[PDB]
């Protein structure tokens, strides 16, 4: 719908040998991060499932948690509640009349 | 081209759309 | 042919009655082995299951067994199928019948 | 809906399609 995203890992708390490909996402504002993190979980795990599925292994198995972070001044991250609407997050903390950029961490 | 997926939380249904770049995708502002 | 259809089922003792487990119809190629049956179905229960779980109320995704392939053959017996054998040739040795050919799974133990 | 899924063993690829009713999808043998 009318939220716009532009959703990538976490600069520094990436897993280095993981893809950095930005995703490009369209959603309700009403949607709240919870359902966004829980999102990019299925969408990670259906990717992975693929994967194993083309690859030349016989054997597959069953993974993790995201906290999702938006990018402040200056030089910072913070963290979204879970609880926090999309809409939300783009008025109070990206404000700009351009897709909001949000980043992704596995929740430690 | 378009990736759909419904997403539920707290007893809320949400649809994501998710493509593979920005242009013919995101609207003109 | 070059095309096969398949009616995919639980094997009706090796498990337990299920309810949620539905009939699969599956079209595939000829020339896909009993391998690449087998390592479907897990992935295809797995997505299922992701999916399913995406569209609950759970917020943790949870979230796998190796299957072996059977078919009943004319005597009514059950014979487990190779592994490297091609649906073709199940379905020239061990099916013979001009109808999609019905195949059963079971755990691997 | 037919689900369309590749699956990799031994070195090739092939792809399953899966519907969840034989009407519609299956050949007529007649
Ligand atoms: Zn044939």
């Amino acid at each position: 719908s009318e939220i716009e995203l532009v959703f990538r890992p976490h600069p520094t708390l990436m897993e280095k040998d993981d893809s950095a490909q930005t995703r490009y996402i369209k959603t309700s504002g009403n949607a709240t991060v919870d359902h966004l993190s829980k999102y990019l979980a299925v969408r990670l795990a259906l990717e992975e499932l693929r994967s194993k599925g083309e690859s030349n292994q016989m054997n597959l198995d069953t993974e993790k948690q995201y906290t999702i972070y938006i990018a402040t001044a200056s030089g910072q991250f913070t963290v979204l509640d879970g609880s926090f609407s999309l809409e939300l997050v783009s008025e109070k903390y990206w404000k700009v009349n351009k897709p909001m950029e949000l980043y992704y961490a596995p929740t430690k | 081209e378009v990736t759909v997926t419904d997403i539920t939380a707290n007893s809320i249904t949400v649809t994501f759309r998710e493509a593979q770049a920005a242009e013919g995708f995101f609207r003109d502002r």
